[PDB]
């Protein structure tokens, strides 16, 4: 009980130093702190050198005293994995935070492991149809690949990642894991409640028929919990890939917050900071996590990760390092969103490795490359169109600006998760309707239609449905004077009879503020503790 | 020099005691002649080793908790940030010029507290809960921690109820739900406070008309402001009667940077009294961009490595752990709520700055206040194309939701048509309907300060504008046509629209009838 039970030696925010009198814990070991108000586990990060470990708190450290007993659990953070974890919400250390009882577990896996080996990789590319036009055309997603959605605070990468949950994750037929890393807790409650009414999560005795397990380390957590909750989301996804042997969908909302939480911690671990202010170990910290999120020869993980870009800077080293770890990068722009185009996907900055004529076919590939060619040549014109206007263009170039304004609107589409605030019902567009629709605008079959008919429509059947409506409206606009339901006697009572049908409510006048409240009698003096711990008034000197 | 060689020096290895026995009889006489030169030793108390930059290094304090109130013998509070092996670094809640090297540091035994309760309502307190309005101590109150963790996923529910701002552009286009945090972001001098003050004045008008459980108790946190601005604001709340429901937490520009850093957590803890007891709070953090500058000062004076714009790495966690406490609680937790309005000042309209984009990633919507619309007299200068409220939409007034769908759309066309041709190339008759209706609705939405409008007078005024009833007036007397509308219609039509919530078809053509017998000033 004396050795292998260390004591807290110093506390600097999220970073605790524990001194062990003998047998130091290994690096990445979990350490419980005895006598804290909540369960405080500490993950050993460094051996400092004088029988001291430096460790990271997975909860708050306000309350730690410099003698507090710390027991070593002899192993890393081990979280419940299995089919019993489906339909549950876990935090970083595997505790259920959904009040549904304890998580019955097939196994309790540590959240730290190595990547699958090079002999364990699987090199197969089949497409993942998402129903999104700009995605399925220009940067198509791979069915076992890594997908990144790059965004700059309000451009739409949570709406896009909830749309992929809506489109892909129901027709997938496998298990999903949603690791929420450092995002809003309101959004964790929204997804959890909307999965219960979708039947993706089933509560009670039918819990085993759930298809999704949630791991949440949201933005109220201390930076140790947000730095490790992506790792316990993968461990749940890796059990379904390795042991259960099946196809998983991992959705990681803001994998940037993993990098940012290690950057809050790294200042206090005594490290010289790297470029912009990040950890010196940014690429290997992120690399060690991302290399675990792969498709192996035993199972598949289709991983969609939102990547926040800070201050809209794509050259920031946390977005810039992530780009190499992904098979498909969907870059969402702020200027595209200010033109009202949603999803705000930059068509000339989003990239897939699936855009290859031997993978998606030459008809799909030539449309995507032709769409990108007129959008690029239009971008080359925008300096002149701003200054000189379109009147100074060649009419060869005016056909570019006319077509590229049309496909820019046609890349946008309504979402079935955005209908609750936009009003417009959402359109799943099939891949064959995407390819044929943009091929028509490139050949010139739809230069008749105005450029606003292409805006927020499903496929090329519906731009003709919307252009007909636009033409029809410009004719019929008014002549609704009377002989409608607004007659002052048919459907309508007296106005003063409606006053009396109001149920008048009673108003209580007293504000209800001192019904249960108990007031601490605060003293007229600052109450302090003397050398023997006694509650003493503040003595009188300086 | 390893510890294997140093822990051999535990066991005695001298075998010759001719100097141990000698000085053991002369040491206590030696110390006794130097006792007026010894400060008394310190183990559970503290003694200040170094003070400067607003950080004290305190020897001793063997059993301080991390992050608890310590009290200097000068009477100043501190907070034990880092407990080190040899000292404790405390951050001084006040002026560090009154702390000396050698001063006693006393332990209060509690993590940092503010008085919360019903008796903090009405008062002007500082960043630590000590009242500065001069009218006594806080009574009918109890202490609560300022660093509570936000409620989790299962302790929350969806945002259902509307928080009426009384601002016409806000409650129509960017409507605020009742557990929702909403950023007010704009340049200097753009009406950012005026939107937050009109919300606080408006809740006073509604608390005498709701049955005690739907009462909003506002809290205004002023970080980094001038003390004359705060005193002019307390006078405005006192003369409108809004201080009966308002707490005013003030850490001004002359206060210490740890007081300005702590003041939004102090005020959030006072507003979390109403969230936790089933009531409803409204917290305003005026210049949360000034609270990050105060925290950047403390982090650079603690010699922590700066990142982008020299802000620390955890300046996101500074604001995210704060604004996450603005929640709508579930019904087993009382159903209470707290809605936040952070204010971020923007430099030259640049929304892609560091602290601005941090709070956009935290909050649920924005109210962008454009400098260019504010110079044209369109006040509140609400950038309609950029201001969002997605949590508060489908939680708004059902009558306003009927008429503002056309209002947002006719403004959506108005921005799109004005994007094409503002200078007179050629004017269509269809697009000059849009510029005639768009300038109608823009003059409709601009309202003047410190007079928030009820939501039933606000639905009717937009009903009179998205429909006909105002196309006669050009653009100029539309402000005078509104009180021509809202005073000349029968005041019973505001009572049925309030009590039903929406425009029934019985009230629909009644209100068409009252809007045809109002006399419009443009004739
Ligand atoms: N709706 C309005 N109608 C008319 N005048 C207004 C309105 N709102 C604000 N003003 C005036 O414009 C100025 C803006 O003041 P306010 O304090 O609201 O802006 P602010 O953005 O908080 O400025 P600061 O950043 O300096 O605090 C004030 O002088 C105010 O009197
Ligand atoms: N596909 C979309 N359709 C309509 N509106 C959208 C779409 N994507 C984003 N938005 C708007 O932009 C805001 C961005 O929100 P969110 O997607 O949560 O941003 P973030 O990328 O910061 O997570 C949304 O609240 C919504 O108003
Ligand atoms: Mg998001
Ligand atoms: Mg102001």
């Amino acid at each position: 009980p004396a050795i292998d039970a260390g004591y807290v030696s110093q506390v600097i925010g999220p970073v605790v130093d524990v001194r062990f009198d003998g047998e130091l814990p290994s690096i990445l070991s979990s350490l419980e702190v005895e006598g804290h108000s909540v369960r405080l586990v500490l993950e050993v990060a460094q051996h400092m050198g004088d029988n001291t470990v430096r460790c990271i708190a997975m909860d708050s450290t306000d309350g730690l005293v410099r003698g507090q007993k710390v027991v070593d659990t002899g192993s890393p953070i081990k979280v419940p994995v299995g089919r019993g974890t489906l339909g549950r919400i876990m935090n970083v250390i595997g505790e259920p935070v959904d009040e549904q009882g304890p998580i019955d577990a097939a196994d309790i896996w540590s959240i730290h492991r190595e990547a699958p080996e090079f002999t364990e990789q699987s090199t197969e590319q089949e497409i993942l149809v998402t129903g999104i036009k700009v995605v399925d055309l220009l940067a198509p997603y791979q069915r076992g690949g890594k997908i990144g959605l790059f965004g700059g605070a309000g451009v739409g990468k949570t709406v896009l990642i909830m749309e992929l949950i809506n489109n892909v994750a129901k027709a997938h037929g496998g298990f999903s894991v949603f690791a929420g890393v450092g995002e809003r807790t309101r959004e964790g409650n929204d997804l959890y409640r909307e999965m219960i009414e979708s039947g993706v999560i089933k509560l009670g005795a039918e819990r085993g028929n759930s298809k999704c397990t949630l791991v949440y380390g949201q933005m109220n957590e201390p930076p140790g919990a947000r730095a490790r909750v992506a790792l316990t989301g993968l461990t749940v996804a890796e059990y379904f890939r390795d042991i259960e042997g099946q196809d998983v969908l991992l959705f990681v909302d803001n994998i940037f917050r993993f990098t940012q939480a290690n950057s809050e911690v790294s200042a206090l671990l005594g490290r010289i900071p790297s470029a912009v202010g990040y950890q010196p170990t940014l690429a290997t910290d992120l690399g060690g996590l991302q290399e675990r999120i792969t498709t192996t020869t035993k199972g598949s993980i289709t991983s969609v990760q939102a990547v926040y870009v800070p201050a809209d800077d794509l050259t920031d080293p946390a977005p810039a390092t992530t780009f190499a770890h992904l098979d498909a990068t969907t870059v969402l722009s702020r200027s595209i969103a200010e033109l009202g185009i949603y999803p705000a996907v930059d068509p000339l900055d989003s990239t897939s490795r699936m855009l290859n004529p031997n993978v998606i076919g030459a008809e799909h590939y030539n449309v995507a490359r032709g769409v990108q060619k007129v959008l690029q040549d239009y971008k080359n014109l925008q300096d002149i169109i701003a200054i000189l206007g379109m009147d100074e263009l060649s009419e060869e170039d005016k056909l570019t600006v006319a077509r590229a304004r049309k496909i820019q609107r046609f890349l946008s589409q309504p979402f079935q998760v955005a209908e609750v605030f936009t009003g417009t019902p959402g359109k799943y567009v099939d891949l064959a309707d995407t390819i044929s629709g943009f091929q028509g605008v490139l050949t010139g079959k739809y230069d008749d239609l105005p450029e606003m008919a292409f805006y927020m429509v499903g496929d090329i059947k519906e731009v003709k449905e919307k252009a007909d409506k636009m033409a029809k409206d410009i004719a019929s606009r008014k002549e609704a004077d009377n002989k409608k339901v607004s007659e002052e006697l048919k459907d309508i009572p007296s106005l003063d009879k409606l006053v009396s049908e109001i149920k008048e409510v009673v108003i209580e006048e007293d504000d209800g503020l001192e019904e249960d409240f108990k007031a601490e009698a605060l003293s007229s003096e600052t109450v302090v503790l003397n050398e023997e711990g006694k509650s003493v008034p503040l003595p009188k000197k300086n | 020099a390893d510890a294997k060689a140093l822990d051999e020096l535990r066991k005695p290895k001298f075998s010759s005691k001719y100097l141990i026995q000698h000085v053991s009889q002369k040491l206590i006489p030696a110390v006794k002649e130097w006792e007026k030169s010894y400060q008394p030793p310190v183990i559970h108390l503290g003694r200040v080793l170094s003070v400067g930059d607003g950080i004290a290094r305190v020897y001793g304090l063997k059993s301080v908790q991390a992050g608890e109130l310590v009290c200097f013998d000068s009477g100043v509070k501190g907070m034990a940030l880092n407990l080190q092996a040899d000292h404790v670094g405390v951050v001084v809640f006040g002026n560090d010029s009154v702390i000396h090297q050698g001063d006693l540091v006393y332990r209060t035994g509690q993590i940092v507290n503010v008085p919360i309760g019903p008796g903090t309502l009405g008062r002007v307190t500082d960043g630590l809960g000590q009242p500065i309005d001069g009218k006594g101590p806080l009574t009918n109150v109890r202490s609560s921690l300022v660093e509570v963790k936000a409620p989790g996923i299962i302790a929350r529910q969806s945002v259902r109820e509307p928080l009426f701002t009384g601002v016409k552009a806000v409650d129509a286009l960017v409507p605020i739900g009742r557990g929702q945090r909403e950023l007010i972001i704009g340049d200097r001098q753009t009406g950012k406070t005026a939107v937050a003050i009109d919300a606080i004045i408006h809740q006073k008008n509604c608390n005498e008309q709701v049955p005690k459980a739907q009462r909003v108790y506002c809290v205004y946190v002023a970080v980094g402001q001038k003390r004359s601005t705060v005193a002019q604001l307390v006078k405005l709340f006192t003369q409108t009667g809004a201080m009966r429901y308002t707490i005013m937490v003030s850490a001004t520009a002359s206060d210490a940077a740890p007081l300005q850093f702590l003041a939004p957590y102090s005020g959030c803890a006072m507003a979390e009294y109403f969230r936790d007891t089933g009531k409803h709070g409204l917290i305003i953090y005026d210049d949360l961009s000034k609270q990050s500058v105060a925290y950047r000062q403390m982090s650079l004076l603690l010699r922590r490595p700066p990142g982008r714009e020299a802000f620390p790495g955890d300046v996101f966690y500074l604001h995210s752990r704060l604004l996450e406490r603005a929640a709508k609680l579930s019904k087993e937790l009382g159903g209470g709520s707290l809605t936040a309005f952070p204010v971020i000042e923007t430099q030259a309209g640049d929304v892609s700055a560091y602290i601005a984009t941090n709070v956009i990633s935290i909050t649920d919507g924005q109210i962008f206040l454009e400098t260019e619309l504010f110079y044209k007299g369109i006040r509140p200068a609400l950038n309609v194309g950029l201001s969002v409220s997605r949590v508060g939409s489908a939680a708004q007034f059902p009558g306003m939701k009927q008429v503002a769908g056309t209002l947002k759309l006719e403004l959506a066309q108005y921005r799109e048509v004005a994007a094409f041709a503002q200078f007179g190339s050629d004017l269509d008759a269809a697009t000059q309907y849009v510029l005639e209706r768009g300038a109608r609705l823009t003059e409709m939405l601009k309202q003047k300060q410190f007079a928030p409008i009820p939501i039933e007078r606000q639905t009717v005024a937009v009903y009179a504008a998205t429909k006909g009833f105002l196309d006669k007036v050009r653009v100029q007397d539309i402000v005078a046509a509104e009180e021509a509308v809202i005073s000349q219609v029968n005041p019973a039509v505001f009572k049925i629209l309030k009590a039903n919530g929406k425009i029934t078809p019985a009230l629909d053509a009644h209100l068409k009838a009252e809007l045809r017998k109002v006399k419009l000033p443009g004739a």
